[PDB]
């Protein structure tokens, strides 16, 4: 399995943009880990996504967004 | 022959760790007298006329005259490359330009860390710069940001 | 043979984040709506519903054919805005998704490292009235820097 | 005439990225105010550029990049 980690460098640093990160999180994943078709179809055919995780860091170090 | 000439240096390519960059060669870079603009000439990217390798984080398509790449943490700093333009007289002209690789735009103060698990082995990505370049471009497309480099790769590991 | 079932909303368009002077673009996902007979969202008729005047001066626009939402807000649009996305099937039944567009202040504010100015020929009315011309301006200025079709340009002012 | 002012919102705030602004400056403008063809061709046909001005601000408040 290939675990790929990235950051969206458009997010503001402070204060914690929890509402912006949430929207970005639910756009690629459902309530659980399941990737949405926008994300599956974009990474296909070269990469097939199984599970997505979005955890907070920095100003959002305490929150978690996608299980 | 003719000598092909340099009017406007490629000058500066600003790049960031983990972020795809793309620079298409302008037509007013080289200007020959007999062959005109930078488009018709044969362009080759070089380091002592040492060709860019297949695992190089910088690449150059001679057909589209497109320079692109994806640097990692070991490439931070300023880099000087040389663009060779060969005319239909066989002569060459050289443009020395600079690629300055900065640190990741947010570093470790990023508000969120995204992870995704795929099917395969991390070697197939961590060996081929192009497969890793596709990954980063498709990650941007997943957010509707196709060809924007709104994605900064943080790590690739096995799980 | 069977009664038309109403389209259903599966994944809320929750939030659209936009910035003053900066082009934004949101393509409506196909798993947003779902109809028993007409399937996914691209197979439904979408209509965005919210002021005006004679000119299409709305800082938000929506193409129903591409199902693409786009726009370009100014200083007077900062804050939260509520919109409604309507999805109608072939039988005329509809589902509605209420979502919010939050327009933030101009990126970087006054700590921007550089201010670019350019003078063109003509009257500023063709841009300051027509949102589509003003969208063209900002997309072409980004193209002038090699940034294809990206929102790397933030409009600061247009004057005479 | 139409004077348009804008910022490239990808530029870092601190320290003064004078070298990046310079590169961006010479790609759209020559040493003087003259717009380069990459800028002219991108804005055409809707807009015809006449002169470009780029002055520093914020962390680059003291510098000026176009003209010269
Ligand atoms: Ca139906
Ligand atoms: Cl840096
Ligand atoms: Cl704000």
């Amino acid at each position: 399995s290939i675990v790929v980690e990235w950051t969206n460098n458009t997010l503001p640093l402070e204060p914690c943009p929890k509402e912006q990160i949430a929207g970005l999180s639910r756009r690629i994943a459902e309530d659980d880990g399941k990737p949405r078709p926008a994300f599956s179809n974009a990474l296909e055919p070269d990469f097939k996504a199984t599970s997505i995780t979005v955890t907070g860091s920095g100003s959002c170090r305490h929150l978690q967004f996608i299980p | 022959p003719n000598r092909p000439e340099l009017k406007n240096h490629i000058d500066r390519v600003d790049a960031w760790v983990g972020t795809y960059f793309e620079v298409k060669i302008p037509s007013d870079t080289f200007y020959d007298h007999e062959d005109t603009t930078t488009d018709k000439l044969k362009l080759t990217l070089k380091l002592e006329q040492q060709l860019v390798g297949e695992k190089s984080w910088v690449q150059f398509n001679s057909n589209s005259q497109l320079m692109y790449g994806l640097p990692d943490s070991s490439h931070v700093g300023k880099h000087e490359y040389f663009m060779h333009a060969t005319d239909k007289g066989g002569l060459s002209a050289v443009d020395a330009f600079e690629i300055h690789v900065h640190r990741r735009p947010q570093g470790d103060r990023a508000p969120a860390r995204f992870k995704a698990k795929f099917v395969g082995d991390p070697a197939l990505v961590l060996n081929d710069i192009h497969k890793k370049i596709a990954l980063v471009k498709k990650l941007a497309f997943a957010f509707g940001d196709r060809n924007c480099s709104t994605i900064t790769l943080q790590n690739i590991t096995r799980g």
